[PDB]
């Protein structure tokens, strides 16, 4: 009755499903070949919840998801894996070649003679479903997969399907580290495309994450499984009130009503504040106000732009565990007492609040400690333009010797979908400089 | 060594007259505004030229005249100089690029007015003692491989033999093999190109079903015999000027247009050629404020054919057809930021 | 599945070829019967890469062989790894080239080429989806040169969208084991560049010193020097067989490194590579393995690398290990040498990682990095070729074989602008 589908591209996406769904196998209890003791131990319940995992007669439960890389190297490792039991057989393992890092190998080459294959088996998924409310993309820029596909996917999407709900957590660029010199293009040329489509797109960013592992968990030579569980974190408070009994539920319906005043600003950032390991997570009381306080603290947030160089316009924020409101209405209060944290004078209330019975799972072999309360928070603000700024200056940089360029237009592009991408994203960055502007009577 | 970048907006068509189609761009003297039609903004672009033709009374309206008279005169006389000249044209279908360039039975082009204006100015300064002899060429390129037009096919597969390029030291490249016929008046000229431009290879992906999918060079070389030594007046040194005329392709994007095959390639290898031309035509318009760059003509074969004909002391000149309609609001962005970074 | 298909030419090419068989089996675990004796399951799933199936549990390479005289497809035959080849495979004819680039691409050369294309096409239509040729050859000489950049021409023209390596073997300043080394090579870059997609120059001084200096060898013979080069081509492929934590191919690494297509040839590099004796005494991490592959003393280009600036570099890292660390030791580099890396390329780097090291150690790396320095390499052939050609030295063994004189004229002109385009971003 309250359901979601979701999509993996890349190895971005792929990893970060792996993630998530063994986070989501162990909240409900179903074991990795889909089976379930408890309802044959006592005969009741729904904790296999249908919002993420079909079921069938045999008492098995699928996964409402499917995976595409256009490479054949990630999804064999799940086909050969421990979760092999668990997906249906139908994922798109389109080996045949990959978009080396390339947009335009994504959007018309290689893109297709898969793209037909996903929107059946998404039908198929969506037959499957009554109150179906989202489609949670999962890719990565600098790709050619993610940069390309996805936009060519989300632009069939909002044709098959329309008014539905089309969130995206993507892993945006770091301004230092990356692993390609073609991010940025890719970049720019998606976030073009993946404006007019897309209702919520989250972002973060591997450098934060990174920053958070060898100062809250302690680790100084993580690897991206280190992260990805951090993410699956993220997802779980975000798709909780979906699965889970709570006092003030809060749907996908919410999150995009309560942090897009306008159409074209909906690029929100996360955090979750108890990143802490098992040894600090004794030393401390673990309270709604550290936790909210926390969420506002730059060096916990998971893209590298500090909001006291900008405005918030919104924030929710969605708590698990054992919480009461009186606790979040003093933690508001207080945050709004402060001064470095500058709220719109277009938005006294700015904030949604959302609350939850059931805390997070801890996953072995993990990083995470048992906690009795936990939080995340989705906040928009104006930012964010600096890491686009950024950005478009590498564009300008490169663009102008004109490299890389052979590459993309010897598959299927001309040199003026660059300069309609730069003069797209050249608006949006006046529109959260305009927003960001106090009114005047 | 100076390019010079131009731009002719077409008046409406009767099609467009009669549905009513927006205009969208619009002439503030030098500047060019394009105006989506509210939506959210307008672009602005400027050019060292700029030929407002969209209705007969505007100020600075430009007939074929002033085209003429702007653009190519002074590649007339610095040929008579003795240096070389180029001169390009782009356009998508429905530009107004033949009406430009050729024209009509009763409104000449650049060609016409460039071959006439040739062979008065010749004809008047032909004396007892100087003499002038000139020879035509016109071959297309076609996925990077050179094609010769003036031959008459048989039937075969195809009659297109694949010229091959080469750099001969000291004149530079050429192409082997390549027919180079005789004239002294127009005629003689048109009798080649319609023949010519019958066998252009030509292609229909969806659109306007008679689009070039090549490019096309048109050179005439030549000659001045002034030079006569009176200690035995027997012939001595000697001027030759070469004058290239290129009519390009279309940029066009290939997912919009959903193209497949021969089609694809086809598009590619034009889009790279362009891109090899831009870079050309910004790196000499750097180098002329005297900078020091690399002119890479080897990444294309237009490039390498015409390395003569653009570097040194020669001139350069480049015009653009655009559309004003709305429906047509992409490709004259197109072309304009293409034009734009030609001149910077 | 992507499939490779292997040319080698030339006694550099079957030599090379023959040891680095002899490595990719045993990555594998096949045997020089073509039978499978392994212990993982991971050295099957992507075998298919280099070899195809037969009967009993046999695997064949997918190599060609395209010498000219019989002396060296002897010597592979009569050898440890030989049986495995395909014998109709070891393409061979007689009146060979000596050591001339005009018998290798005109004469003797055209009488074969097609006998190298009848397998060529075998062995690439028998593939679900190929990504690429490779070809190991050595310019200077002959049959390698000559027949080996025919086979380039003709191969784009057949297959232009796939993928053209070639990991050619380049002259050396100091010393000369052929004296006709300058016209040959400069003929071979006239015909590569335009018909490449990323090469990766070797020299054989780089070698020897890597043999004497690092590994602190006495009696290096050839053995031993494709034993790295081997490793190097091993290095490139492995994210095309193996898992990892962020994947990669040729094309990912020639969109990455070629920011204009006349400029392709790399100077590649393998790390760890210690004595014998020192492996006790050095710490098998990431940091000391970027120490060693960004050194000047490892790259086998034969080219100091710090007299100029790297455009572009790839790192591919095999081995259980940090996805921070990486990112960290690479920004460091584009931070403390940043005079060694271009300002309008911000990273001017990528990296990719596998989870299955080789076969003897913890972590290994691979770095491929296009550098402006290479002109060093050219500009050298430039002087020694216009040298014996402003006075015609040893040229009637050129045109009496169906040359003429403009051919020379040509590839001297194309190799300079080489030299000027990698020049405009040095300074
Ligand atoms: C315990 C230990 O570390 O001993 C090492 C060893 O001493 C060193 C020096 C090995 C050794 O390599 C050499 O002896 C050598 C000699 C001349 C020229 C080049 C190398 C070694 O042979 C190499 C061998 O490792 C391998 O064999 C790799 O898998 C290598 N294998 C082969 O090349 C091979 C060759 C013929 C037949 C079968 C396999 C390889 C490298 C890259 C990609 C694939 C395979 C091992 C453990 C060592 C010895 C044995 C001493 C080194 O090998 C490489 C390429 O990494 C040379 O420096 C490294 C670091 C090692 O420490
Ligand atoms: N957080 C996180 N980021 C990843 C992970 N894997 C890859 N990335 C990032 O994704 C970026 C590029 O995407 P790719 O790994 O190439 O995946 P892709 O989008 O499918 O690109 P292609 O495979 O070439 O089509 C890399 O630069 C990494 O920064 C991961 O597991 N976790
Ligand atoms: N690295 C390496 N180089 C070799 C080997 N054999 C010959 N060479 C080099 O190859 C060059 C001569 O090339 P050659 O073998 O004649 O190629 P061919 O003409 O095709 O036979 C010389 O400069 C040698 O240094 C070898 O086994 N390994
Ligand atoms: N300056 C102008 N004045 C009047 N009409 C023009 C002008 N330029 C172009 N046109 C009209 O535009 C049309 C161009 O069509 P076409 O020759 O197919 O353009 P292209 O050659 O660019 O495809 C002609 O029919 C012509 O009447
Ligand atoms: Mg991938």
């Amino acid at each position: 009755m309250r359901e979601c589908i979701s999509i993996h591209v890349g190895q971005a996406g792929v990893q970060i499903g792996n993630a998530c769904w063994e986070l989501y196998c162990l909240e409900h209890g179903i074991q990795p070949d889909g089976q379930m003791p408890s309802d044959k131990t006592i005969g009741g319940g729904d904790d296999s919840f249908n919002t993420f995992f079909s079921e069938t007669g045999a008492g098995k439960h699928v996964p409402r998801a499917v995976f595409v890389d256009l490479e054949p190297t990630v999804i064999d490792e799940v086909r050969t894996g421990t979760y092999r039991q668990l997906f249906h057989p139908e994922q798109l393992i389109t080996g045949k070649e990959d978009a080396a890092n390339n947009y335009a190998r994504g959007h018309y080459t290689i893109g297709k003679e898969i793209i037909d294959l996903v929107l059946d088996r998404i039908r198929k998924l969506a037959d499957q479903c009554t109150g179906l409310q989202g489609f949670l993309v999962f890719h990565s820029f600098g790709g050619g997969t993610g940069s390309g596909f996805t936009s060519l996917l989300m632009e069939r999407l909002s044709v098959d399907y329309g008014k539905k709900s089309k969130l995206e957590f993507s892993i945006y660029p770091a301004p230092q580290v990356s692993t390609a010199v073609v991010e940025p293009y890719n970049s720019i040329l998606t976030t073009h495309t993946t404006l007019e489509h897309s209702d919520c797109a989250f972002m973060v960013d591997n450098e934060a994450i990174y920053d958070i592992c060898r100062r809250n968990l302690d680790i100084e030579r993580p690897t991206y499984t280190n992260l990805n569980r951090l993410i699956s974190q993220i997802v779980s408070s975000i798709t909780a009130s979906l699965r889970f009994d709570g006092a003030l539920n809060v749907d996908l319906t919410e999150f995009q009503t309560n942090l897009v005043p306008y159409p074209r600003i909906h690029f929100p950032l996360a955090t979750y504040a108890p990143v802490i390991s098992a040894e600090k997570a004794y030393h401390e009381q673990l309270s709604v106000a550290e936790i909210t306080n926390a969420c506002f603290e730059p060096a916990n947030q998971m893209v590298k732009c500090d909001p006291r160089h900008g405005k918030y316009m919104a924030c929710c924020l969605l708590y698990r565990g054992d919480v009461v409101p009186k606790d979040v209405n003093a933690a508001i209060a207080t945050i709004k007492t402060k001064r470095s944290i500058q709220f719109v004078d277009w938005c006294p209330t700015g904030f949604k609040v959302g609350i939850n019975y059931q805390p997070p799972t801890v996953v072995p072999g993990g990083d995470l400690a048992k906690v009795q309360r936990a939080v995340c928070m989705l906040s928009n603000t104006t930012a964010i333009a600096e890491a686009w700024a950024r950005l478009d200056h590498k564009f300008d940089l490169m663009y102008a010797k004109r490299a890389f360029v052979h590459w993309y237009v010897g598959e299927g592009m001309e040199e003026g979908e660059f300069s309609e991408a730069r003069e797209d994203m050249a608006a949006l960055e006046k529109d959260y400089e305009e927003v960001g502007v106090d009114s005047v009577e | 060594s100076q390019v010079t970048v131009a731009v002719r907006v077409r008046p409406f068509s009767k099609r467009e007259k009669t549905e009513k189609a927006s205009q969208v761009v619009f002439t503030n003297g030098e500047e060019i505004t394009v105006e989506h039609p509210d939506m959210k903004q307008v672009y602005s672009f400027i050019y060292d030229v700029s030929f407002w033709s969209f209705d007969e009374c505007h100020p600075g309206y430009a007939s074929q005249t002033t085209v003429y008279e702007t653009l190519a005169a002074p590649l007339l006389d610095r040929a008579f100089e003795g240096y070389n000249t180029c001169l390009f044209a782009y356009g998508q279908t429905g530009s107004g690029k033949s009406y430009t360039m050729m024209g009509l039975n009763e409104e000449p082009g650049i060609i016409p007015r460039f071959c006439e204006d040739l062979f008065a100015q010749i004809a008047k300064k032909q004396t007892s003692e100087v003499s002038y002899h000139l020879e035509m060429s016109f071959f297309e390129v076609y996925n990077e491989k050179i094609h010769d037009l003036l031959v008459c096919k048989g039937e075969n597969g195809q009659r297109k033999q694949p010229l091959r390029a080469r750099e001969h030291p000291v004149s530079g490249p050429y192409v082997e093999g390549l027919s180079m016929n005789v004239v002294s008046s127009y005629s003689d000229i048109q009798s080649w190109l319609e023949l010519g431009n019958k066998q252009r290879a030509t292609a229909a992906t969806g659109m306007n079903d008679k689009s070039s999918r090549s490019h096309s060079v048109f050179t005439l070389v030549m000659t001045q015999t002034k030079t006569e030594v009176v200690e035995g007046e027997e012939h001595d040194h000697r001027i030759t000027s070469r004058i290239n005329l290129v009519d390009l392709a279309g940029s066009e994007r290939c997912s919009t247009a959903h193209s497949s095959g021969q089609r694809l390639k086809e598009g590619v290898s034009i889009n790279k050629s362009l891109l090899t031309l831009g870079k050309v035509i910004s790196a000499l318009s750097e180098q002329a404020n005297g900078k020091r760059v690399f002119i890479p003509y080897r990444e294309s074969t237009l490039t390498w054919l015409l390395k003569e004909s653009l570097g040194g002391n020669s001139k350069t000149a480049m015009i653009a057809t655009v559309s004003p309609a709305a429906s047509n609001i992409e490709e004259t962005l197109s072309t304009l930021r293409y034009a734009t970074q030609a001149r910077l | 599945m992507r499939e490779i298909v292997h040319i080698q030419a030339g006694q550099c090419g079957n030599q090379i070829g023959a040891k680095f068989w002899e490595v990719i089996s045993d990555e594998h675990g096949i045997d020089p019967t073509g039978s499978y004796h392994g212990d993982s399951d991971l050295q099957l799933e992507r075998i298919n890469v280099y070899y195809n199936e037969a009967t009993g549990n046999k695997y064949v390479p997918r190599a060609i062989l395209v010498d000219l005289e019989p002396g060296t497809m002897d010597s592979v035959r009569s050898g440890p790894f030989g049986q495995i080849f395909r014998p109709d495979n070891f393409v061979f004819g007689q009146s060979g080239a000596g050591n001339n680039w005009a018998k290798g691409h005109y004469t003797e050369g055209a009488e074969l080429v097609d006998s190298v294309l009848d397998v060529v096409r075998k062995e690439s239509e028998s593939c679900d989806c190929l990504q690429g040729f490779q070809l190991t050859h050595s310019l200077g000489g002959g049959t390698g040169s000559g027949m080996g950049t025919l086979l380039i021409s003709k191969i784009r023209e057949e297959y232009p969208d796939r993928i053209m390596n070639t990991f050619s073997v380049m002259p050396s300043p100091k010393v000369s084991d052929t004296v006709v080394e300058p016209y040959n090579a400069t003929l071979s870059v006239h015909q590569l560049v335009e018909n490449t997609d990323e090469t990766y120059c070797i020299d054989n001084e780089a070698l020897y010193d890597i043999c004497f200096r690092t590994l602190k060898l006495t009696t290096p013979t050839y053995g031993d020097l494709n034993h790295l080069v081997s490793a190097t081509m091993s290095g490139v492929t492995t994210c095309l067989r193996f898992p990892g934590q962020l994947n990669a191919d040729l094309r990912k690494l020639a969109v990455n490194m070629v920011p204009f297509p006349r400029l392709h040839f790399f100077m590649p590099g393998f790390a760890p590579l210690t004595s014998r004796g020192s492996q006790q005494y050095r710490a098998l991490t990431v940091p000391e393995l970027t120490q060693q592959m960004f050194d000047s003393k490892n790259m086998m280009a034969a080219c100091d690398p710090r007299h100029g600036r790297y455009l572009t570099v790839a790192a591919i890292f095999r081995g259980r290990m940090s996805m921070k660390e990486v990112d960290e030791q690479m920004l460091n580099v584009q931070n403390k040498n940043s005079s060694y890396f271009v300002e309008w390329i911000p990273n001017n780097v990528k990296t990719a990682v596998c989870d299955i090291p080789p076969r003897g150690l913890k972590m290994s790396a691979t770095f491929i990095g296009n550098s402006t320095a290479i002109q060093e390499l050219f500009k050298r052939i430039s002087e020694q070729f216009t040298a014996m050609f402003r006075r015609k030295a040893f040229l009637h063994w050129y045109t009496g074989e169906g040359m003429d004189e403009m051919e020379f004229t040509e590839a001297e002109s194309n190799m300079n602008d080489l030299v000027s385009e990698y020049q405009q971003y040095q300074d």
